[PDB]
């Protein structure tokens, strides 16, 4: 799963 | 609203100790109460209100996705009928999740968005529309899902476009935004390389304007520029 | 009963889901569902329901010693008088925690423990029994602090008795008793050299017991007997 | 704090 802020 | 009864001052202080204490469903309750008192949002609160729900949605959101994988599995070839419970149980938290989202939703419409007049608290307020539209897009399976997708991509689009015109490439606030758009981009519309050409040049941009920080600046902007790099690593 | 509506073997299946997707509120709430079918629970059953209940009081009681700190900090002479708001959210924290395990408790009266005949079941439920009175015990300061702590003791006591007479010193449910038993004895009675002696005993018991073991119990059994260990090593 | 099971 990717990065998010 | 329960939270009626209590001061804002006091909503955003138990917000506080909530956090302290990972309890993030009472922080979002708390965030909520104070976002209700119709008053505009600090910087500090809307970060309150961001990390709460942030917490609580993530949450539903890995439920969702373990529930979501036994489900796949129980409709291969070769797998044993069980019965409804599986699709109950993985519904329920989706209905869970969606109602969190529509609550999230609903305090930017009425009506944090409306009266964000300055950059930063306009584009964090799209930022989460977008998040939270996203969000409701992953569990999305109907006639809807064009429609939600949509509305995550304008209101990332709203929120680029002002970032663009009224802050500098390394605000935390636009980097957080493309980093998610880039996401938005890849995870949901199917779109990686428009997802990989906006990490990067948002990565490059925001590189040639590190110079101008101070290193308490330096240290916010660079944190989210490498998980851009993150997911650029993951997608290439 | 809103799991009035929904079979018993359904209810297990989604507890069961609820674990894997970290969902302890809601195993706890399937299981209670479970046991107010009124049958009797096998041991898998027995230990979901454990399970979920630990999780979930587990998180209460470590926010609860999250905000007890602050809210003694705040109570220290130079703390700037911050109004009703720790204490509040504390006392919230506390209601809840106490809701559980009364909840708990309440499962464990009606009417799981009278049913109980086999060793086994019995000392498992009057565990569990101690356990939630130890809980309640841990944030009591009133005029039933002392009968709360004696309820715990108690049913600790007749948990101790029966797996004495009835199981080996290596059995599981036999070491978990005591290790609690223990930790009651050193955290709420006062009574650290009770709790020491305990842990001592239990353990040499169940070492000398070790070579009755098949591998798969012998795994068991030791992996409670080094938190035995662990517990000496902290106390000595 | 100590172990508990
Ligand atoms: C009011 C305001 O300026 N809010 C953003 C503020 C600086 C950036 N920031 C962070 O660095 C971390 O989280 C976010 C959250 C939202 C957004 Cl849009 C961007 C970044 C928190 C620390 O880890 C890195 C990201 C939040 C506070
Ligand atoms: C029905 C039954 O036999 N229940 C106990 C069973 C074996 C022991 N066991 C464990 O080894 C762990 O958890 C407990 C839980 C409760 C009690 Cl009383 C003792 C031990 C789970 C794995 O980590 C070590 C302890 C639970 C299942
Ligand atoms: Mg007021
Ligand atoms: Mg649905
Ligand atoms: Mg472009
Ligand atoms: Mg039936
Ligand atoms: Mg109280
Ligand atoms: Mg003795």
């Amino acid at each position: 799963f990717p990065a998010t802020v | 609203g329960a939270m009626g009864s209590m001061e804002r001052a006091s909503l955003i202080q138990k917000a506080k100790l909530a956090e302290q204490a990972e309890r993030y469903e009472d922080m979002a309750a708390f965030m909520k109460g104070a976002v209700e008192k119709g008053e505009e949002l600090s910087c500090e609160e809307r970060n309150l209100l961001s990390v709460a729900y942030k917490n609580v949605v993530g949450g539903q959101r890995a439920a969702w996705r373990v529930l979501s994988s036994i489900e796949q599995k129980s409709n291969e070839e070769g797998s044993e009928e069980k019965g409804p419970e599986v699709r109950e149980y993985r519904e329920k938290v989706e209905t869970e999740l969606q109602g969190v989202c529509d609550t999230v939703l609903g305090l930017l419409d009425s009506h944090l968005i409306k009266e964000a007049g300055d950059a930063e608290s306009r584009v964090f307020y799209l930022k989460m529309k977008g998040d939270y539209y996203r969000y409701l897009a992953e569990v999305a399976t109907g006639d809807d899902k064009k429609r939600i997708i949509d509305s995550a991509r304008s209101a990332y689009q709203e929120a680029m476009d002002i970032s663009k015109k009224e802050m500098p490439p390394t605000n935390p606030i636009r980097l957080g935004l493309a980093l998610n758009f880039s996401v938005f981009h890849y995870e949901i519309a199917n779109s990686p390389e428009e997802a990989i050409s906006l990490a990067k040049t948002t990565f490059d941009e925001a590189m040639a304007d590190l110079h101008t920080l101070s290193e308490d600046s330096y240290k916010d902007s660079t944190l989210i520029m490498q998980l851009l790099r993150d997911n650029l690593t993951l997608w290439t």
